[PDB]
């Protein structure tokens, strides 16, 4: 929850958040797995899985 | 500001609209447990248990949470130390210092940190002794918790220990993060990144960030 790990993965989902235009399955599948550790770790976070 | 009266020491409770929702089951709590609890001299003290029900709510993107008050010297408002001279809040200033580049500075205060309120899980203990008073605080805690959470987009509690089970004491899931205490071993607090996670959160929730260096007093 705590680390510079943590932190790195938000930044990234925040940035894949911004764009949402995913144009390979790689990024989609990216975008989604990461709100799944978001809410599993944090509980709940603002975004939703596409 | 209403108040509302309770049945022992501090007899009155001020509190902002925003807290109107708990105010009568407060009061019926707090009547139970209060003489129990003022058996024993207490940090704060108990016309400064409740300070923080002054503050608004709906202005508030986070709470920032520890378990109690400091051992001594307690002010009814977390974390607050009037001449800066408590570990804790000057852990938390050198991390903010770290974080935003302000290095010259003579305290730090949660409480003045616009979308932030400063809380405390119990609100008192026995003079000296961490945690001493949970048993009496328990009901009460989680209902204005609860409260809290219903507001704010994001909870940050302060101790990896004494928030290992948050969940089970509220009701609604809300954002949490719980990071390391200011004297946890290792320097660990010193590289936990909580402040800039919550602003992280923040965003993802379409929220403003919290700007930390407005806690700086100079
Ligand atoms: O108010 C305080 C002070 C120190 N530690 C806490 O958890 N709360």
């Amino acid at each position: 929850m705590t680390s510079s790990a943590d932190l790195t993965n938000l930044k990234e989902l925040l940035s894949l958040y911004k764009s949402l235009r995913f144009s390979d399955s790689a990024a989609i599948e990216k975008y989604n797995s990461l709100v799944e550790w978001g809410t599993s770790t944090y509980w709940k976070i603002g975004v939703q899985k596409v | 500001m209403n108040s509302v009266t309770v049945s022992h020491a501090p007899y009155t409770i001020t509190y902002h609209d925003d807290w109107e929702p708990v105010m009568s089951q407060l009061v019926e709590f707090y009547n139970e447990v209060a003489s129990w609890l003022l058996r024993d001299e207490t940090s704060p003290i108990p016309d400064k248990f409740f300070i923080q029900l002054k503050q608004p709510l709906r202005n508030k993107r986070v709470c920032v949470c520890g378990i109690d008050p400091y051992p001594k010297d307690g002010t009814g408002v977390p974390f607050e130390s009037p001449n800066f001279t408590k570990k804790s809040i000057k852990e938390i200033a050198s991390s903010i210092s770290r974080l935003t580049g302000v290095i010259d500075y003579k305290g730090y205060n949660l409480n003045i940190i616009d979308g932030v309120i400063p809380w405390n899980y119990y609100l008192s203990c026995k003079l000296g002794e961490t945690k001493s008073h949970a048993i009496y605080w328990d009901k009460i805690s989680k209902l204005l918790l609860q409260h809290i959470t219903k507001h704010v987009s994001v909870l940050y509690c302060l101790g990896k220990t004494d928030f290992s089970n948050i969940r089970a004491k509220l009701e609604s899931p809300v954002t949490t993060i719980v990071g390391y205490h200011p004297a946890a071993r290792d320097r660990q607090f010193e590289k936990d990144r909580s402040f800039e996670i919550i602003n992280v959160l923040l965003e993802l929730d379409n929220k403003v960030p919290i700007n930390w260096a407005q806690g700086f007093i100079y």
